[PDB]
């Protein structure tokens, strides 16, 4: 994550004195659409695990969790989160591959929704960055959209 | 404070047009706060 925050910085550093409509905010508009499908896995990344962080402290959320220990099961996260609705099957599948539940299949939710927060808020904020600035440098592009 | 005392009563858009405003905030909140403390909260059946 840290390599991938120094290459959005690369690529901001790119777009440093960049006018509206520019050939290189054009070219790099034209690079994302030509990797849009991990760019989309990246966002999608990042997307998940911030719902991740918002939902855990959700009451429902909080409600399936039954455990005194204050863990939970794999059964019990897959239900919460089908009940939420928020998240699609193959996404529950990947957190739960995740969690890195015990022997027992207990999750310890508050770890799995910290995990990732703190590792992935630079490259998080750059690409917020990148995106603004390119959305902002070419407003009339739907692929950007 | 005092306008908790309305939102379980079963005619709370009794003046107000929106007639369906109860179970418009059960679905927008209903997944995230829970349907059935939505439905407590607001004096609803789920199964009317």
């Amino acid at each position: 994550l840290d390599l991938q925050k120094d290459m959005v910085v690369m690529l901001l550093s790119l777009l440093e004195g960049n006018v509206v409509n520019g050939m290189i905010a054009r070219q790099m508009v034209d690079m994302l659409v030509e990797s849009s499908s991990n760019v989309e896995m990246i966002l999608k990344f990042f997307d998940m695990f911030l719902k991740l962080k918002d939902i855990v402290g959700s009451e429902a959320f909080q409600d399936y969790v039954t455990d005194p220990r204050g863990l939970i099961s794999k059964k019990d996260f897959q239900k919460a989160m089908d009940s939420q609705k928020q998240f699609t099957g193959p996404e529950i599948q990947f957190l739960l591959s995740c969690s890195e539940a015990d022997e027992n299949e207990m999750i310890n939710c508050e770890e799995f929704a910290n995990r990732f927060q703190e590792p992935a808020r630079d490259i998080g904020f750059n690409v917020a960055v990148l995106l603004t600035n390119l959305s902002e440098h070419v407003p009339h592009d739907p692929r950007l959209r | 404070q005092w306008d908790r005392l309305v939102l379980n009563t079963p005619s709370f858009p009794s003046n107000y047009w929106d007639k369906f405003v109860k179970r418009k905030v059960l679905d927008k909140h209903g997944d995230i706060f829970g349907r059935e403390r939505i439905a407590e909260l607001l004096g609803m059946d789920l199964a009317s």
